[PDB]
């Protein structure tokens, strides 16, 4: 959103002349063209993003609940990974507290 | 609307607009109050968007009760309106008005009823308002993670 | 709790007007608080105008009684009077133990 | 650009208010005070230690009534019905003097946003010495206008009602007087 440069505000959008046009509540118009041409966002996929599972992901070697296998890690050599199964595609990412990752994830 | 509604002993069953509460406690600028949401309000980010466009929504919806002072940038007039909708004993909306120290009374007494029962558990006095914005904020930014899937 | 969720500070309108300062009082405002709250083991009285002895709790399922021990309460009140001078009057008492 | 606190705006301020120059420096201290002791200084709480202070948000949202309502003055042709704080001030003017005000009108927020938040995450009692003394110097510099002279006693009156105004609501969350409890009709008060 943009906010207001004289008090800290949002301003509404109301485009009127072609373009977008900033009117706050205490009368200022900043115009603002270029970088505020998108007006609605969303995400059909949310809940399966990365970022929704990057505290996990990167948490995972380090939580003794997660699943192990015995598989080398190609980093650190060491005889076990931690295992992850995450979305509804069975995403399985490999990964290692040296910060060894499958791949994906 | 985002709307917070406090049950408790003084008062109970009236939802407030969110950003009133940050408002009667002196964060009255939107870029301060809807960051005490997002955290940070120049990362792109992919939930900052999101939650910035569900606030930015919220902050504009008309409310029916709370209309004289949902523009209002002055936290006086917001703690004065709360203490006539809240306290039982003012059934008389424009007689204290004159008296000026009937006004500070009603402020003194919203304010200590602010602070002990928003937030109990966050702090009972008048120096962890602020905390108690930043615990509210991220209480939001908690519900709208949820609401996101 | 008693001693601390259960502040009073309440201010009535003054009801009585039939004297110059009764006219000049328009409030009293009565303020008081709990300091000493103590729960002890039940008792019950068998002369009906004797001593409180030792209930059991045999005796208390038996008679159809209640196995409960007397709450004692010490209060301190504050009263404090307003008239249409700004000034105010105050009367401290301190509320003896009682049951 | 370095700041430093100057005092002598918040005493020249108080001279021009005629209030004393503790009531400017309590604004969002006020609280749990009487206003007796307020204006001569007594209890007045030590500066701010962490970011978390109420009352450098509480200075930022006098600060900020103030920008706005200085908006509002300077963009009076933009509402149809302007706010009753600046409707009073414009009745006597016409259309083009109203559009030239938002041109004759300096612009007095600066970098207060940025400073303040900057200060605020750095150094709380600078951002609340420099909250305060950034209110003084926009109401010294709406106060010291002198050309055009059309707009001389418009942003005169204008200060002077918006920092008495922005006083009087930081005084009305003060220790009240002695007063009738029971001026709100009810036959009890808590
Ligand atoms: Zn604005
Ligand atoms: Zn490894």
């Amino acid at each position: 959103m943009k906010i207001c440069k004289a008090c800290s505000s949002c301003m509404v959008r109301t485009y009127v002349d072609g373009n977008i046009i900033f009117r706050c509540s205490c009368g200022e118009s900043v115009q603002g063209d270029s970088q505020n041409l998108l007006v609605s966002s969303k995400v059909y996929h949310t809940g399966e993003m990365e970022d929704k599972y990057k505290i996990f992901i990167k948490n995972a070697p380090f939580d003794p609940t997660n699943c192990q296998i015995k598989k080398d890690c190609p980093n650190c050599h060491l005889d076990y990974l931690t295992q992850i199964c995450i979305g509804s595609q069975k995403i399985i990412i490999l990964v290692c507290r040296c910060g060894y990752m499958s791949n994906r994830g | 609307a985002i709307t917070i509604e406090i049950n408790s002993t003084k008062f109970s069953k009236l939802r407030i607009p969110w950003y009133l509460i940050f408002r009667m406690f002196g964060m009255t600028g939107d870029d301060s109050i809807i960051e005490q949401v997002v955290f940070d309000l120049e990362s792109n980010s992919l939930v900052n968007t999101f939650m910035i466009e569900i606030l930015e929504k919220s902050i504009h919806v008309l409310d029916p009760i709370f209309q004289p002072v949902q523009h209002e940038l002055n936290r006086e007039k917001i703690i004065q309106f709360l203490s006539e909708k809240v306290s039982k004993f003012v059934s008389n909306p424009s007689a204290y008005k004159s008296d000026e120290n009937a006004v500070q009374y009603l402020n003194e007494r919203q304010l200590t009823i602010l602070d002990k029962i928003l937030l109990p558990h966050m702090g009972q006095t008048a120096d962890t308002r602020v905390r108690k914005l930043r615990f509210l904020g991220l209480l939001i930014h908690k519900i709208l993670l949820v609401i996101m899937n | 709790i008693v001693k601390q969720m259960f502040n009073v500070d309440i201010t009535y309108k003054d009801q009585r007007d039939h004297t110059e300062i009764d006219k000049l009082r328009e409030s009293v405002q009565i303020q008081f608080n709990f300091t000493d709250v103590n729960i002890e083991r039940p008792q019950h009285r068998n002369y009906s105008q004797g001593n409180k002895i030792n209930l059991l709790p045999n005796k208390a399922r038996l008679c159809g009684l209640s196995y409960s021990g007397p709450v004692n309460l010490a209060a301190e009140v504050i009263l404090t009077a307003h008239y249409s001078n700004g000034r105010q009057e105050v009367k401290r008492a301190s509320i003896p133990p009682f049951q | 650009e370095p700041w430093t606190f100057d005092y002598g705006k918040i005493i020249k301020t108080a001279k021009i208010l005629d209030i004393s120059p503790a009531v400017i420096e309590a604004i969002g201290a006020m609280e749990g005070r009487s206003y007796a002791d307020i204006r001569e200084g007594q209890g007045a709480p030590p500066p701010p230690t962490s970011m978390d202070d109420p009352r450098l948000m509480a200075v930022d949202s006098a600060v900020r009534i103030f920008l706005y309502n200085y908006n509002c003055l300077r963009h009076v042709s933009t509402f149809n019905k302007p706010p009753i704080h600046v409707e009073r001030l414009v009745k006597h003017l016409s259309y083009e003097e109203k559009e030239d005000l938002e041109k004759v009108l300096p612009n007095v927020v600066n970098e207060y946003h940025t400073t303040f938040k900057h200060l605020r995450v750095t150094d709380p009692a600078s951002a609340l010495l420099y909250s305060i003394e950034f209110l003084c110097i926009s109401f010294l510099t709406l106060y010291e206008i002198k050309e055009p002279s059309w707009v001389v006693n418009i942003v005169r009156e204008f200060a002077l009602t918006e920092l008495n105004t922005i006083i009087q609501s930081e005084k009305l969350l003060s220790k009240p007087g002695a007063f009738n409890f029971m001026i709100f009709g009810e036959d009890f008060v808590c």
